[PDB]
C-alpha cells in the first residue's frame, strides 16, 4: 500500500450482502450509524469520515507464518493436492475383503486365488503409502534447491526465454 | 616491436606507453615502435616483439579476472 | 519458550543466503 | 525437510525443462 | 575374501577333501565354504589366525559337511 | 604457426575428485560428467620417495584371486608384475583386485582402505567402456 | 554484524532477517554510532563482482518468500508469482527484466562487428529454438552475397537480413515492429503511449508465459517425484529419507563454526519449534507473540 | 448489547469455517474496517486467508472486499494481486462507480497487471463522462501506481478536472496521481488547487497534495500549509514526513507548519527509530534542511546518517544508464577543468569521486581550496515526464542538502547534456553550469 489512501465513507458499502453478518449503516454529511450483526452478537458505534482516514495510516502488512518457507509449503501443498488425486482413485477399488470366504477359496483356481490374495496385498502396499503425509515435506525439498538456483540468474530472477527473445530482437534489428 | 590498441593513441598515449615497454627490455635497450589497433581488444594494449608478446590489454584481464573467480569459488 | 514473535517467525528457513554471504566473504577479500 | 545448501549462479536462460508424464494413473488403473 | 580362502585352503590341505573325485573339487568347495559355520569365518578374520582353540574346532566342523559324492 | 608456452611442466588433477571419473592421459575427463570437481593439479614426473621415507611392506593386500593370495601374496607399497601372452587372463587379476577392495572396503575402518587407479593404455576404447560397465555394476 | 555494504543492499530489501538486521543498525546509529564511510573504492570488475553477491543475498531469501501458483487455474496467480519477481528484482538491484538482459547482450558483444559472432556468444541468453532461426537466414544472407553479414547496420548487407530476421521474429510471435517503437521511441507523448501500451501487452504476455512455463515445470517435476516415491514400499521411504535427512545434518554439524551451519541448525531448532507449538493448539496454529 | 470484541468473535467463527463464500468474507472485512480493527492481525488474516480460496466473485462482493482492504490499510500482495483475476473477468460487469474502488484498491497496492489496467483505462476514456470526478482520480490513482504510465488517461483526466472543479479529497488524489507520473502540468495542477481553500476535512488529503505539489516542485498553498499546521495529529509518521517533506521542496518556510509535523514524527522516532523506512529518515533530513527547523538532538543527528545511508544505497543500486550519464559527465567535468587526453581524463574523474561529510560518496566532488562545487546528473527517472522536461523536485532536495554540507550543487540534465554532438561541447556546458553556480572555478 501506498502511504496515503484516499478511501472511506465515500461510495462506501452500505449494505452487508450475505445473510451470516448483517450490516447497516447510516451515512449523514459528517458521521456514519453502523450497525453490524454477526451471530448473536450486535455492536453499532459512529464512524467519522476522517476516522477511516486515519485507518490506513499505519499499515498492518500481513506475513505468512510458515513451517520451513513459503515457497516450500506451496510445493507441499501441491504434492499434498497430487497425493489426494491418487488417494481419489484408490478410492474406486474393488473391495476384494467380500471374496475372502472360503466358498470363493475351494470354488477357485489354486493360481487364480494366489493372485487375488497378491492383488490384495498389493492394495495395502499402494494405500499405506499414498497416506504417507509425512513423507512430502521432504519431497517438497527435492524440487526446491534446482529451482532457487535457476532464480539465481545473472541477468534478472524473473527472466526467460520470451522476455530475453524479444529483447534480442530490439538489439539485433538496430543499428550494431 | 609492435604494439596493438583498441583505438588509435594520443600523443600522451604514446609517452606512458614506452614507460610501460622499456622495462620489458632489460638492458639498455630501445624500442621503436609499430603501432596497430583492434577493438578485439578492450582497452590497455599488446606488445609484440617477435619472440615474446605481453598481454596488458583489459580484454583478457577481464579473461584472466573470470577464470580466477570461476575457480576461487569452486574451492569454496 | 511459546510465542516466538511475529518478525522471526516470517525468515524463510533453508535459504541459501548465507553460503551467498560466506563465498562473498572469502572471494571479495582475495580478488582484492 | 531440510534441502542442501547451494551457491551457485545460472549463466544461460533456457526453458526450464518439463519433465514427462509418469506412468501411474495408468498403472494403478491397470 | 581371506578367510574364505584360508579355510578352503584348510580343507584340502588337512586332508578333508580326497575321497572326493578330482572333477568337482570345485563343487567340492562351493559346499564347504557355504556349509561350514558362518560365524567360523567372522572368528578367522578378526584374529587373522586360525587359533588352537579353532584348528580343531574347524576341523571337527569341516566334518559336519556334506561333499558330492563322498 | 604461433606456439606459445605456459610455464608448466606438465600436470594432472590429483585429489578425491578424480574418483569415481573417467579420465583420459592428461586428467581431462571424458566421461562426460563435466570438469573436475574438488581436485588440484600435482606434476606427474615427481621424484621418488627415497630411503628414509620408506617402511617395511608389512601389510597386506588381499587380490581376491586365492592363486595369489596363497602362493605369491601381495603386500601394501610392493610392485608386482603380471606378466603373460594375450589372453592368459593378466586383466582378469587386476580387475579382481579392484573389485575385491570395494568389498573389503565396506568392512573396514575409514584410515585403511584401498583407492584404485586403472590405468589403460592403448586399449580400445570399448574395452575400457566395458571396464566402467563392470566397476558401475559392481560398485567399485 | 553486517560489512555496511550489506546493509545498504538490505534497505529497500523487506524479508525479515535482512530488515532486523537494518533495524538493529538503525537503532545503533540513533545511539550515535558513526555510520561509516562506504567505500570509493572496488575498480570495475570487483565493483560488479560483489554487487553480483550482494544482490543474491537479496534474492535468495526473496525467492523463498514467493509462494509458487502451483496447480492454480488462470493468469493472475502467475501474474502474481511474477510481479513478486520483478519486485524482487527491483529490491535486488536489477533493472527491468528487459533493460537487464539487452544489457547483458551489448556487454557480451562488444567486440563484434559480424553478426555470425553476435549470434554466437549471445548463444546462452536465446532460445536454441530462435538462435537456429536466425542461423537458418544469417547463412542464406552469406550464401547470397558470398562475405560474412556485418553487425553495422548502414551495410545493406545487413539491411535484408535484418528485413528477414524480422520475418522470423513474427514466425515465433514477437511483434518485431511493437519492441523496436518501445526501446526506440517518438518525439510526441501521445504517440508514443499508444506503442507502449501495445509494448506492455507483448510484455505482459511475455513474462507470463515465461512464469507459466517455469509453474508447469516444477508441477512436472513434482508430478514426477512423487509417482517415484508412490511406487515404493513405505519401509523404503522413511529410511530413505530418515538417510537423507541425517546426511544432511552431519554436514551442518562437522561443519566447524561457520554462520551458514549456525543458521542451518538453528533453522532445525525452529522447525521444532513450529511442530511443537502446533501440538499444543492445532485449531489454532503456532503462537505468535501478540 | 453493544458488544464489539464479542462481535470479533462472531466473525472469526464466520471465516475459520470451512466454505466461506465471497459475500460471507467481503462482510467480514467490511465489519473490520467499520470497526476499526488494526489490533487484530490475525483476524484480518483470517479474512485475507479465505479471500484468496473464493472462487466465485460477482462485481458487488469484489469491490466490498477491496475497499475493505484499502481502507483498513491491511495490505498482503499475494491476496491482493490474485484479486485481479476476478476484476479483469467482471471489468465489462463492473459499475463505473465500482470499477474506481477495484482499480485504486488494485493499483494502490502495486499489482503489476498490465491486462487490467489497459482494459480499465480504455474503459474510463471510452465512457468518459460516465464517471464523476471522484471516479476517474481513482482509477488515474490506479493506473499510475500500478506502473501504468498511461498518459492518454492523464489527458482525459485533465480536461475533467479543468471543465468541472473537484472535490479536495478528489483533488489531492489526482495530485498525488500525477506526481508519480511526473507530469506537473500546470493546465491541470492549478485547476484542481482551487479545490484546497474551500475547507478540507482530512489532513492526509491536505498531506498528500503537500507532497504532490513539492515532488512535481510547483510551490505551497497557503491553505494547504495552515490546514496542516492546524491537523499534524491526524496524521501517521511516514505521513507527516512526506506533508514537511512535500512542504519543504515547494518552497513553503511557514515554521509553525513545520513544528506541527515534526511534532508527530519526532516522539515516533524516539519511541522507536527503527519505525520509519529509511527512505523516510532521509526525507525528513531533507524537510529539517530547507525549511530549516530543527528536531530534537538525538533525532536530527539520527536523520542526519540516514541522509548518508540512503543516498548511498541509491547510488549502489544505480540505474545503468545512470552510471553512463554519471561517468559522461564526469568526463566532461575532466575535460572543463583542463585534460585534452585520455590519461588525464581517466586519472582526474578518480579523484572527483571524493567522500561527503555525513559517510556518503560524492560522484563528481571537486575542491579549490575551500569552494567546493558537486556535479549533480540528473538521468530521466528524475525528470518531468512532459516534453518540457524540467528535473522533479528530489533533484532540489538532494541539492539543497548538499548545499548546506559545503557545496555549490550544478545540475546536468540528460535532457540537455545528450542532445550534445561531441565531448567539447558537454564539457563546455558543464563548465557554464559549474561557473553559475560558483564562479570561483
Ligand atoms: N579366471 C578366469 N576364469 C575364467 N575365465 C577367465 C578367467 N580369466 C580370464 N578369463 C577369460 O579369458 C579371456 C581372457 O582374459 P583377459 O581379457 O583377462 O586376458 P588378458 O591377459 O587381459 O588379455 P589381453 O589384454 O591380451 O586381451 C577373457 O574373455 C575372460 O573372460
Ligand atoms: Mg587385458
Amino acid at each position: 500500500l501506498t502511504t496515503f489512501t484516499f478511501s472511506g465513507l465515500q461510495d462506501a458499502p452500505v449494505a452487508a450482502l450475505s445473510g451470516s453478518i448483517k450490516l447497516n449503516v447510516a451515512a449523514k454529511a459528517g458521521k456514519a450509524e453502523v450497525t453490524v450483526a454477526a451471530g448473536a452478537a450486535k455492536a453499532a458505534t459512529q464512524v467519522s469520515a476522517a476516522a477511516l482516514r486515519k485507518l490506513s495510516g499505519s499499515k498492518i502488512s500481513l506475513a505468512e507464518v510458515a513451517r520451513i518457507s513459503v515457497l516450500h509449503s506451496s510445493i507441499q501443498n501441491y504434492l499434498l493436492s497430487l497425493s489426494n488425486e491418487r488417494y481419489q482413485l484408490l478410492s474406486q477399488w474393488p473391495d476384494f475383503t467380500t471374496m475372502y470366504g472360503k466358498d470363493f477359496y475351494y470354488r477357485a483356481h489354486p493360481e487364480d486365488l494366489k493372485k487375488f490374495y497378491d492383488a490384495a496385498d498389493e492394495y495395502y502396499k499402494l494405500y499405506e503409502t499414498v497416506t504417507e503425509f509425512d513423507s512430502l515435506s521432504a519431497l517438497a525439498s527435492q524440487v526446491v534447491p534446482n529451482y532457487a538456483a535457476r532464480r539465481r540468474s545473472t541477468v534478472h530472477p524473473a527472466i526467460g526465454s520470451t522476455v530475453a527473445d524479444g529483447a534480442f530482437t530490439n538489439f539485433l534489428l538496430s543499428k550494431q | 616491436c609492435t604494439v596493438i590498441t583498441a583505438e588509435p593513441l594520443d600523443k600522451l598515449e604514446r609517452v606512458e606507453l614506452t614507460k610501460k615497454a622499456e622495462k620489458f627490455v632489460d638492458a639498455g635497450f630501445k624500442l621503436v615502435m609499430q603501432e596497430k589497433i583492434d577493438k578485439k581488444l578492450l582497452g590497455g594494449f599488446v606488445i609484440e616483439f617477435s619472440d615474446r608478446r605481453v598481454d596488458m590489454s583489459t580484454a583478457k584481464k577481464v579473461e584472466e579476472f573470470n577464470n580466477f573467480v570461476n575457480k576461487l569459488v569452486l574451492s569454496i | 519458550a511459546d510465542a516466538k514473535a511475529l518478525d522471526e517467525l516470517r525468515k524463510p528457513k533453508f535459504s541459501s543466503k548465507y553460503l551467498i554471504q560466506h563465498v562473498s566473504q572469502k572471494l571479495i577479500p582475495a580478488v582484492k | 525437510y531440510l534441502a542442501p545448501l547451494r551457491s551457485d549462479f545460472t549463466e544461460e536462460i533456457t526453458a526450464p525443462k518439463v519433465a514427462s508424464a509418469s506412468n501411474l494413473v495408468n498403472e494403478w488403473n491397470n | 575374501p581371506i578367510e574364505r580362502q584360508t579355510v578352503a585352503v584348510y580343507a584340502a590341505t588337512k586332508g578333508f577333501l580326497d575321497k572326493v573325485r578330482v572333477q568337482d573339487i570345485v563343487a567340492a568347495e562351493e559346499a564347504v565354504i557355504s556349509q561350514v559355520n558362518p560365524a567360523v569365518f567372522k572368528i578367522l578374520k578378526a584374529n587373522g589366525k586360525i587359533t588352537p582353540a579353532l584348528d580343531a574346532h574347524l576341523k571337527a566342523e569341516l566334518r559336519k559337511v556334506k561333499l558330492p559324492g563322498a | 604457426d604461433l606456439v606459445y608456452r605456459t610455464g608448466q611442466i606438465v600436470n594432472v588433477p590429483i585429489g578425491p575428485g578424480t574418483l569415481g571419473r573417467v579420465t583420459d592421459g592428461l586428467g581431462q575427463p571424458i566421461d562426460g560428467k563435466g570438469p573436475l570437481t574438488n581436485v588440484r593439479s600435482s606434476l606427474v614426473e615427481v621424484k621418488a620417495p627415497g630411503i628414509i621415507a620408506r617402511q617395511s611392506v608389512r601389510e597386506p593386500l588381499f587380490t581376491g584371486v586365492k592363486a595369489v593370495d596363497a602362493l605369491v601374496p601381495i603386500g601394501r607399497g610392493q610392485r608386482e608384475l603380471i606378466i603373460g601372452d594375450r589372453q592368459t587372463g593378466k586383466t582378469a587379476v587386476a580387475i579382481d583386485a579392484i573389485i575385491h577392495q570395494k568389498n573389503c572396503n565396506e568392512q573396514v575402518p575409514k584410515a585403511q582402505r584401498v583407492y584404485c587407479v586403472y590405468v589403460a593404455v592403448g586399449q580400445k576404447r570399448s574395452t575400457v567402456a566395458q571396464l566402467v560397465k563392470l566397476f558401475t555394476q559392481t560398485g567399485a | 554484524a553486517v560489512s555496511k555494504k550489506e546493509v545498504l543492499y538490505f534497505l529497500s530489501s523487506k524479508d525479515a532477517e535482512s530488515s532486523t538486521a537494518v533495524k538493529s543498525y538503525l537503532k545503533s546509529l540513533y545511539a550515535g554510532a558513526q555510520v561509516e564511510a562506504t567505500e570509493t573504492d572496488a575498480s570495475e570488475l570487483i565493483a560488479q563482482l560483489e554487487k553480483k553477491y550482494l544482490s543474491a543475498q537479496v534474492v535468495e531469501p526473496g525467492v523463498h518468500n514467493i509462494a509458487l501458483p502451483l496447480g492454480e487455474s488462470g493468469s493472475a496467480p502467475v501474474k502474481r508469482y511474477a510481479a513478486e519477481l520483478f519486485n524482487l528484482g527491483a529490491q535486488a538491484g536489477f533493472e527491468c527484466p528487459f533493460i537487464e538482459v539487452s544489457k547483458k547482450f551489448g556487454q557480451e558483444t562488444a567486440t563484434s562487428e559480424t553478426v555470425k559472432d553476435v549470434l554466437n556468444k549471445t548463444k546462452s541468453y536465446v532460445s536454441a529454438d530462435y538462435n537456429a532461426a536466425l542461423n537458418e537466414v544469417l547463412s542464406s544472407v552469406e550464401a547470397e552475397i558470398n562475405g560474412p553479414v556485418l553487425f553495422d547496420g548502414k551495410t545493406e548487407g545487413f539491411k535484408k537480413f535484418a528485413a528477414k530476421a524480422k520475418a522470423v521474429a513474427v514466425s515465433r510471435g514477437l511483434p518485431a515492429d511493437t519492441i523496436l517503437a518501445y526501446c526506440a521511441g517518438s518525439a510526441n507523448e501521445d504517440a508514443a503511449d499508444k506503442v507502449s501500451k501495445e509494448f506492455f501487452t507483448w510484455f505482459e504476455s511475455a513474462y507470463t508465459a515465461d512464469a507459466a512455463a517455469e509453474v508447469k515445470a516444477i508441477e512436472a517435476e513434482a508430478a514426477s517425484i512423487l509417482d517415484r516415491h508412490l511406487a515404493k514400499p513405505v519401509a523404503q521411504i522413511r529410511k530413505e529419507q530418515a538417510s537423507a535427512y541425517a546426511s544432511l545434518l552431519k554436514r551442518a554439524e562437522t561443519a566447524k563454526g561457520a554462520k551458514w551451519a549456525e543458521k542451518y541448525l538453528e533453522d532445525v531448532k525452529a522447525v521444532q519449534w513450529f511442530d511443537a507449538s502446533v501440538a499444543e493448539a492445532p485449531a489454532s496454529g503456532p503462537k505468535v507473540a501478540a | 448489547e453493544n458488544d464489539v470484541p464479542a462481535i470479533l468473535k462472531e466473525i472469526d467463527s464466520l471465516v475459520s469455517r470451512e466454505a466461506v463464500s465471497a459475500k460471507e468474507v467481503s462482510d467480514a472485512a467490511v465489519a473490520l474496517t467499520y470497526l476499526q480493527v488494526k489490533a487484530n492481525r490475525r483476524l484480518w488474516g483470517k479474512v485475507l486467508e479465505k479471500a484468496g480460496a473464493a472462487q466465485d466473485y460477482d462485481a458487488a462482493s469484489l469491490t466490498n472486499l477491496l475497499w475493505a482492504i484499502n481502507t483498513g490499510g491491511v495490505e498482503h500482495f499475494k491476496t491482493v494481486a490474485e484479486l485481479a483475476g476476478p476484476a479483469v473477468s467482471l471489468l465489462p460487469s463492473l459499475s463505473p462507480v465500482q470499477l474506481s474502488i477495484v482499480v485504486e484498491a488494485l493499483g494502490g497496492a502495486g499489482v503489476k497487471n498490465y491486462e487490467l489496467y489497459n482494459k480499465a483505462s480504455a474503459v474510463v476514456v471510452s465512457k468518459i463522462g460516465e464517471f464523476k470526478p471522484a471516479e476517474i482520480a481513482r482509477v488515474l490513482y490506479g493506473v499510475a501506481f500500478g506502473g501504468v504510465n498511461d498518459v492518454a488517461l492523464a489527458k482525459a483526466a485533465g480536461k475533467v478536472f479543468a471543465s468541472t472543479e473537484v472535490d479536495s479529497r478528489t483533488a489531492a488524489q489526482a495530485l498525488y496521481a500525477l506526481a508519480k507520473l511526473g507530469r506537473a502540468d500546470k493546465a491541470t495542477v492549478d485547476a484542481l488547487l482551487k479545490s484546497f481553500k474551500k475547507g478540507t476535512e482530512s489532513a492526509s488529503d491536505a498531506a498528500a497534495a503537500s507532497f504532490a505539489l513539492g515532488s512535481l516542485s510547483f510551490k505551497a498553498e497557503k491553505a494547504i500549509v495552515d490546514a496542516l499546521k492546524a491537523s499534524a495529529g491526524d496524521l501517521a509518521p511516514a505521513q507527516a514526513v512526506e506533508a514537511a517533506y512535500g512542504l519543504a521542496l515547494s518552497g513553503a518556510t511557514d515554521a509553525e507548519a513545520f513544528k506541527a509535523l515534526f511534532g508527530v514524527v519526532a516522539p515516533a522516532i524516539e519511541k522507536a527509530p527503527d519505525a520509519l523506512e529509511v527512505s523516510s529518515l532521509a526525507q525528513l533530513h531533507v524537510a529539517s534542511t530547507i525549511s530549516g527547523a530543527k528536531l530534537p538532538a538525538a533525532v536530527g543527528s539520527f536523520v542526519a546518517k540516514a541522509f548518508g545511508l540512503a543516498a548511498d544505497a541509491a547510488r549502489l543500486k544505480r540505474s545503468s544508464a545512470e552510471s553512463a550519464l554519471v561517468a559522461d559527465v564526469a568526463a566532461a567535468t575532466a575535460v572543463a577543468f583542463g585534460a585534452q587526453y585520455r590519461p588525464e581524463v581517466a586519472s582526474a574523474v578518480a579523484s572527483y569521486v571524493k567522500t561527503a561529510p555525513d559517510g556518503s560518496v560524492l560522484d563528481i566532488a571537486i575542491t579549490k581550496g575551500d569552494a567546493k562545487v558537486l556535479v549533480q546528473a540528473v538521468p530521466s527517472s528524475l525528470l518531468t515526464s512532459t516534453t518540457p522536461a524540467k528535473p522533479l523536485g528530489h533533484v532540489a532536495a538532494y541539492s539543497k542538502v548538499r548545499e548546506a554540507q559545503g557545496y555549490a550543487v550544478a545540475v546536468v540534465p540528460a535532457n540537455e547534456f545528450e542532445a550534445l554532438p561531441d565531448q567539447k561541447a558537454k564539457a563546455q556546458y558543464v563548465l557554464a553550469a559549474i561557473k553559475k553556480v560558483a564562479p570561483s572555478f
